[PDB]
């Protein structure tokens, strides 16, 4: 079966630059390969095939090279309407896709504005125990969100979403402990602490249960 | 114009059927291979099985070989999609695709027909009001936890309250539900003096809740 | 008998076409009109020259079953166009997947036409 392995999962780039979306296979395919962009709520679109050949309609900023194993998909000049999700494909033999690279607009760093909230007693009722660290407005997307409860590392329970860069290009994220409630009734001190490019040193958010 | 419609998409427990129908217009459908393709929550792409013109030779990717087949009718251009013994991998947003020969790229797709395969049945949220923990503005929660199947709405004092709401996308949990979490940031005076509700729809188990804060 | 003509040459015609899906990858779309179906009745002297002209490319045995029935039906001797295939080995591929296509579409109408 042959494997096709995008590097980068996210790009960042800038309008007006240009843009380089790698993509190798573990076995010569020659020039058998597909390149397709995606948006939200649209299927696939084919944007070049048999790795250079750019489908009709498809703007001349788009292109492919390479042969063999190592393929390159640009954009000599980014336009704003080509932030999307980029695909390779290889038809050597059966169909393999790679696992997508999503290309997103820089911007200047910008620190999180960061929310904390204790279990609501009603649900604390039903035997579980959520505790919520929301992350609103950041830049770049890579964030570090630890969890600390009586000073110990959590490693389990927790759930993070992250949204899609915005409309004015930062990220926002949400970081979920989940623990029964007596679990949770036993641990005084609980903290989220986070790790970013925009802050000099981590920014610490915390409660302490018995108040 | 070529189209290529999808339909039979449902919600479904493991070990599951479900047949799956693409209808195409505006070209001979017999002179041409069709594939299904489907895209999984994560958006990782997969091939699913391929059939040429008439039939005569089928092909299938491994993880559904034995569960799902491929077939035509190519009198009411139509491609089916039988998929028996069902899991939970296998939700995904299914295309039907148009190609040249059996092994090619895909020039052409469908919108896509979602199937989702769960062991939960659809299940209303439980929606709990986070107040906070003085300042120049406060923020408010309301945690949606444990509905089926996706989505629900999330709004503010019944659309009144838009600015500064931040509603976060769900994560899907072991059991099979799903949670998510939605804030807004309201200026300081405006708290505790008045009163904040979340206002959660969820479509699926046709229920309605307002909480308040 | 043109629906006894038909009925002979489909299932070659079919079989030439899968045959063709199954052992060719990457083919692209060429899209280009070829053949031309009808004149009306069947149109054997727009068909037959581009079957003439790749039938060293293809199954010569069975594109010679294709040519003998279609020579039943070119009711004079009409004359045919010298045909270009193309010297690319995409394009090429491209003209005979777009003749094998349009053979079978040609011949699943003028059978719909007949019932």
């Amino acid at each position: 079966e042959i494997v096709m392995t995008q590097t980068h999962k996210f790009m960042s780039t800038s309008v007006g630059d240009r843009v380089n979306i790698t993509c190798k296979a573990s076995q010569d395919v020659g020039a058998a390969l597909a390149w397709y962009q995606q948006k939200p709520g649209q299927a696939p679109k084919l944007l070049i095939y048999w790795a250079s050949n750019r489908a009709t309609g498809v703007p001349s900023r788009f292109s492919g090279s390479g042969s063999g194993t190592d393929f390159t998909f640009t954009i000599s000049s980014l336009e704003p309407e080509d932030v999307a999700v980029y695909y390779c494909q290889q038809f050597s033999s059966y169909h393999t896709f790679g696992g997508g690279t999503k290309l997103e607009i820089k911007r200047n760093d910008a620190q999180p504005a960061v929310y904390l909230f204790q279990p609501s007693p009603d649900q604390l009722h039903t035997g579980s125990a959520s505790v919520v660290c929301l992350l609103n407005s950041f830049y770049p997307k890579d964030i570090n969100v630890k969890w600390k409860v009586d000073g110990v590392i959590q490693d389990t329970g927790i759930q993070e979403s992250v949204t899609e860069q915005d409309k004015d290009s930062t990220y926002s994220l949400s970081s979920t402990l989940t623990m029964s409630s007596t679990e949770y009734l036993s641990h005084e001190l609980y903290s989220c602490e986070i790790t970013h490019k925009s802050l000099p040193s981590t920014l610490i958010k915390s409660f302490q249960r018995s108040e | 114009e070529v189209q290529l419609v999808e339909s039979g998409g449902d919600l479904v427990k493991p070990g599951g059927s479900l047949r799956l129908s693409c209808v195409a217009s505006g070209f001979t459908f017999s002179s041409y291979v069709m594939s299904w393709v489907r895209q999984i929550p994560e958006k990782r792409l997969e091939w699913v099985a391929t059939i040429s013109s008439f039939g005569s030779y089928t092909y299938y990717v491994d993880a559904v070989k034995g569960r799902f087949t491929i077939s035509r009718d190519n009198a009411k251009n139509t491609l089916y999609l039988q998929m028996n013994s069902l899991r939970a991998e296998d939700t995904a947003i299914y295309y039907c695709t148009r190609q040249t020969t059996m092994i090619a790229w895909f020039a052409y797709w469908g919108q896509g027909t979602l199937v989702t395969v769960s062991s939960a049945s659809t299940t209303a949220p439980s929606v709990f009001p986070l107040a906070p923990s003085s300042g120049s503005t406060v923020a408010l929660a309301c945690l949606v936890s444990g509905y089926f199947p996706e989505p629900v709405t999330v709004s503010w004092n019944s659309g009144s309250l838009t600015s500064g709401v931040h509603t976060f996308p769900s994560v899907l949990q072991s059991s099979g539900l799903h949670s998510l979490s939605s804030m807004v940031t309201v200026p300081s005076s405006r708290w505790p003096s008045e009163t904040f509700t979340c206002n959660v729809v969820h479509p699926a188990s046709n229920t309605k809740v307002d909480k308040p804060v | 008998d043109v629906r006894k003509i038909i009925l002979e040459l489909q299932p070659l015609s079919r079989g030439l076409l899968e045959d063709y899906q199954k052992k060719e990858t990457g083919v692209p779309e060429s899209n280009r009109t070829l053949l031309l179906c009808l004149t009306p009745r069947l149109n054997s002297s727009a068909i037959l020259p581009y079957f003439r002209a790749i039938r060293p490319l293809s199954d010569k045995n069975i594109i010679d079953k294709i040519i003998e029935q279609l020579d039943k039906l070119k009711f004079q001797h009409e004359p045919e166009t010298e045909i270009s295939v193309p010297a690319d080995t995409f394009e090429c591929k491209s003209f005979i997947l777009t003749i094998l296509q349009q053979f079978s579409a040609c011949l699943e109408s003028v059978f719909k036409s007949l019932n």
